[PDB]
RNA sequence: UUGACCUCGGAUCAGGUAGGAGGACCCGCUGAACUUAAGCAUAUCAAUAAGCGGAGGAAAAGAAACCAACAGGGAUUGCC
RNA sequence: AAGCUCCUUCGACGAGUCGAGUAGUUUGGGAAUGCUGCUCAAAAUGGGAGGUAAAUUUCUUCUAAAGCUAAAUACCGGCCA
């Protein structure tokens, strides 16, 4: 299967250890500005669209307008505190809301917000 | 479901008069067979012997058809100077004989 | 309000009214040069819709170009011509948007937008400074417009499969060879 | 290349009618040709193939015109000739 | 499927399938009278006013390319038909 | 209430030809004394040949309605008319497509 | 007489053959043949799937066509056939499958363009009720009226249809005569060659009540749907060996 | 007579701006044939090479007229 | 100046653009996979896509023809190491 001129475009991957340090060193430097804070963001809880995938739970994207506002986060200060928000999921189960309202209140349990200013 | 009662009477409503005794066969030109065509057919996917029993059927309508259209005089044979339009184009048929002039190359050349 | 009757106006474009405006406008822009400064825009309310605002920096250039094909048909479109044109008369400014003013049997009429970059008022003003870095340099020639982004394919879903996120790109992505260190 | 007359080819129907045809290895009935009147109708058309391009249309016309009466008459006798034998 | 409680969801502002807006239609009503009339839809007014209705809707597709195009065209000059006769 | 299947005024086989020959060539027939046959099985005559002088005359001054074409229905030129020259006329112009 | 037809008695019936948007092009050359059979029928664009069904029927008002053929592809792979009376008479539905149009050069045979054909029906056509509705549909639309002024003189081909499974199958062939030895009639095989499997018949041109219902039609989408749940149930399986290994693992 | 407005012009007018180079990677246009296989032709090489235009430290794309048929996912990009 | 809450009041969303026909090219992709030229040329409980034999074209999911945006990705060229 190299009928076409295949020699031209071959990427190796001498650098996966190099790649893998300049990674960790970015990681290294978002700690270094958010000191205190995580370098993620809390993401919600969601079920794998197909029947294949269906009985198996992953992460979404972000956090419903619904569910935020049942754990009383306003959705202004949710992007500001750590929390992402996704305006274009619809919760349709009382099932995802209830999961991820308890993970906002977890959430909610662990924080050390500061003052202002 | 299989309403014959309902069925029945939406044919009666859209029905034509088909009777022999008073409709003479140009009307129509409809021929119901005498026999059955899966009686002739034992297996369905036997594609040599279902294609015979299509064609054993059509053969009984075309016979008695052309018995009763020259008994009413209507003209049945297309004569030698009737040239008109077909169903498939001369560039089709003309593909057509020239994949039997192919194959009938290659199974004479096979034998050479 | 005048802008949302200008919108319906312009969606009849065979009416009395309309028809008898394009037909004057088209014997007075033949009479003019293939590339000419207009003061003003024919159709205020679609220029307005694709970004044009009255400040000092905005100037409409309308041009005619030659319709037909060269039995070869151009990938681009009849409008990205237009705007490369003008561009090249032009070569300080930087192209906005265009729009169809008029077509004729002979030629196809646009009005072309371009923003001035060195000037202050578009400079101080976001929005469009924009516009002011230099990775915006002309985007007509690139297909960066919006006539470009239609000729390019740049639209998500299974129909759009080879040509968004750069149909060359994805070529080469496709027939690169990868080979890891641990096979 | 091999001539389809010694290919078992069928015949297919096109604008030219196949019409009635013969089963193969069997007798096809000889139709002679002996009349005047049908000597003329084949005479006709081999003088018309011979000259071939003719660039007047009135002269064109006209050699199409004679195979016309060629042919006429040729049906006309024939014709005749069915209407004695099925009365006398 | 799965069993699970569903959910009454907020209407979407992004629906355009409810109430539309009266000051559209009143645009597109003024605006009609203002610019005219298409040379083909000309031709469509003729033909309902002489009554050849059918006619009228295979102009119309013809012109248009749908059948629906033809239909809601139909209607839409059926009704200047009627507002025009009573303001006359 | 029920169809009547009719062809209005305007259809595409509201005028249907007597020749029952499709769209097949002419250079068929060109050496028979018929020109196709009719949907009862009967063939249609040629109608008759014009004179040579008035050949000669039509060659040297075409008349209006000269077309080029053969009519199927009878194997004689196709003309068109003074309504049908109008209809070119008015259409190739644009000034009236329809009257009154 | 704005009929087309010279006859002593008038079967004036008009076809609007009709397709749907999205059609194969193995299905519009099946339309394609069936429109040149049909001198009475004229060919019809694309119709719209949101509409309602009843709107064909002032379509073919439209056209003065009181018999609708309509071709409907769901996927761009399945074909379903109607053929109904279009005011108020019985509408059939059909799902139609392995078509096999014109121009596959392995038919030999050739027929008059408008020519009048003999319908060759079963003998299944004349006792079940239902089998005698589609009958009569069938001869409507097939029909070529006598005295029409678009159909060929001199008959040469017969169209045939059968009833071997719990289908029907349209055949097409062209009647080639041959001198007998000391005439005798041919058939060859000229043009579409598909199968009919009869979904519903209802009262009414698009709708009304139901009057027979297949209850064993097995849908193309039934057979893919059972390939998905067996992909799925596969996945599963190995999901819960894996589990219960873990488990007995632990033990 | 005077004066507005519109449109079009002059000026070595006051202040600016573009061209060229580079082109490894990037965005477009244009665009082959050797070669491979097959009665032939389409196909393959290749939506590549050559040619033209336009950027940057990345470019391009990008916040659904999307995927899905789910107990649903949720801008773009890249690896498996 | 700003966030929310409530409501006997309102709630504007992109046209020679979709689309139909046709020609060339292109894709694994005639429901035309996409693009371009030409002819015609729209809508507002609208429009696009998909699911569905399930009895009518019900149901699902988005909002095109205006625009900006770092990061993970490429790098035979530039400054170095």
């Amino acid at each position: 299967h190299f009928r076409k001129h295949w020699q031209r475009r071959v990427r190796c991957h001498f650098d996966q250890p190099g790649k893998k340090v300049t990674r960790r060193l970015a990681r290294r430097a978002k700690a270094a500005a958010l000191a205190p804070r995580p370098v993620d963001k809390l993401r919600p809880i969601v079920r794998c669209p197909t029947v294949k995938y269906n009985r198996r739970t992953r992460l979404g994207r972000g956090f419903t307008l619904e569910e935020l506002k049942a754990a009383g986060i306003p959705r202004l200060l949710a992007p500001t505190i750590g929390i992402a928000v996704d305006h274009r999921r619809k919760n349709l189960s009382e099932e995802s809301l209830a999961a991820n309202v308890q993970r906002l209140k977890d959430y909610k349990a662990r924080l050390i917000l500061f003052p202002r200013k | 479901i299989n309403n014959k009662e309902g069925l029945l009477t939406a044919l009666r409503r859209i029905q034509l008069d088909i009777n022999p005794k008073t409709t003479p066969f140009s009307f129509h030109q409809s021929v119901v067979a005498s026999k059955r065509t899966e009686d002739s057919i034992p297996q369905i996917e036997d594609d040599l012997q279902r294609e015979l029993a299509f064609m054993n059927q059509a053969l009984e309508a075309a016979r008695l058809g052309r018995s009763l259209l020259r008994k009413e005089g209507v003209p049945f044979t297309r004569p030698t100077d009737y040239f008109a339009e077909m169903v498939r184009t001369d560039a089709t048929m003309e593909k057509v004989k020239q994949k039997l002039i192919e194959e009938a190359t290659a199974k004479k050349a096979a034998a050479e | 309000g005048a802008l949302k009757y200008l919108e319906e106006l312009s969606k009849k474009k065979q009416s009395d009214v309309v028809r008898f405006l394009l037909r004057v406008r088209c014997w007075e822009y033949r009479q003019l040069n293939v590339i000419h400064r207009a003061s003003r825009p024919s159709r205020p309310d679609k220029a307005r819709r694709l970004g044009y605002k009255a400040k000092q920096g905005y100037v409409i250039y309308r041009v005619r170009v030659r319709r037909g094909g060269r039995q070869l048909k151009y990938q681009r479109s009849l409008r990205a011509t237009a705007e490369e044109r003008v561009g090249r008369r032009c070569s300080n400014l930087r192209v906005l948007n265009s729009y169809w003013v008029n077509q004729d049997s002979t030629y196809k009429y646009y009005e072309v937008i371009l923003v001035d970059p060195n000037h202050k008022a578009i400079r101080r003003d976001p929005r469009i400074n924009w516009i002011c870095n230099p990775v915006h340099k002309h985007r007509e020639c690139r297909g960066l417009t919006s006539t470009g982004k239609k000729s390019r394919g740049l639209n998500k879903g299974h129909r759009f499969n080879k040509t968004r996120a750069g149909r060359r790109k994805t070529w080469k992505r496709h027939n690169t060879l990868s080979l890891w260190r641990y096979r | 290349v091999y001539s389809e007359k010694e290919l078992g080819i069928p015949q297919l129907n096109t604008v030219t009618p196949v019409g009635v045809t013969k089963p193969k290895g069997k007798k096809k009935g000889k139709v002679f040709v002996d009349d005047r009147e049908s000597m003329n109708t084949i005479l006709a058309m081999v003088e018309a193939e011979k000259q071939g391009q003719i660039e007047s249309k009135i002269m064109r016309a006209r050699q199409l015109e004679e195979i016309r009466e060629a042919r006429r008459i040729e049906a006309e006798k024939k014709e005749a000739e069915r209407k004695a034998l099925l009365e006398n | 499927g799965h069993k699970t409680t569903r959910r009454v969801l907020k209407e979407r502002p992004s629906r355009r399938k409810g109430a539309q807006s009266k000051r559209t239609q009143f645009v597109r009503s003024l605006i009609r009278e203002v610019a005219g009339l298409a040379p083909y839809e000309r031709r469509v007014i003729e033909l309902l006013r002489n009554g050849k209705d059918k006619r009228a809707r295979k102009f119309s597709k013809k012109k248009l390319g749908t059948f629906g195009r033809a239909k809601r065209k139909c209607e839409e000059l059926q009704r200047i038909i009627a507002e025009s006769r009573r303001a006359h | 209430d029920e169809i009547d299947p009719v062809y209005d005024s305007d259809d595409t086989d509201y005028n249907v030809p007597v020749n029952t020959i499709g769209n097949i060539p002419l250079s068929f027939y060109d050496s028979y004394p018929h020109i196709g046959y009719d949907i009862n099985g009967k063939k249609i005559m040629r109608p008759a040949t014009g004179d040579a002088l008035q050949n000669l005359l039509d060659s040297i001054e075409v008349p209006e309605g000269w077309t080029g074409l053969t009519d199927p229905n009878t194997g004689k030129p196709l003309n068109l008319s003074r309504d049908e020259l109008e209809l070119i006329r008015k259409v190739q112009q644009g000034l009236i497509p329809d009257d009154v | 007489d704005r009929s087309n037809i010279i006859a002593e008695r008038k079967n004036k019936q008009r076809v609007l053959v009709l397709s749907s948007r999205g059609v194969t092009y193995r299905h519009r050359h099946l339309l394609n043949d069936l429109a040149s059979m049909l001198p009475h029928g004229r060919k019809d664009a694309k119709f719209d799937t949101k509409s309602r069904l009843y709107e064909l029927c002032e379509l073919a008002e439209l056209y003065n066509c009181n018999n609708v053929l309509f071709f409907e592809a769901r996927k761009g792979k399945d074909l379903y056939m109607w053929f109904s009376k279009v005011p108020n008479g019985p509408t059939v539905k059909f799902y139609a499958q392995n078509l096999h149009t014109m121009e596959e050069l392995h038919f030999q045979g050739n027929c008059l363009k408008g020519s009048r054909p003999i319908l060759s029906f079963d003998a299944a056509f004349e006792q079940e009720p239902y089998l005698k509705v589609i009958k009569e549909l069938f001869l409507h639309t097939f029909g070529v009226p006598q005295g029409h002024k678009k159909s060929k003189p001199f008959i040469d081909h017969v169209l045939s249809f059968s009833v071997a499974d719990g289908k029907i199958w349209v055949r097409n062939y062209e009647i080639r005569e041959v001198e007998k030895v000391k005439t005798d009639i041919n058939l060859i095989e000229i043009g579409p060659r598909f199968v009919l499997t009869p979904i519903i018949i209802q009262e009414g041109s698009f709708g009304g009540p139901i009057l027979y219902e297949n209850k064993r039609f097995i849908s193309p989408n039934k057979i893919r749907a059972e390939l998905r749940k067996a992909k799925a149930a596969r996945h599963h399986a190995r999901m819960e060996q894996q589990r219960d290994l873990l488990a007995r693992k632990r033990q």
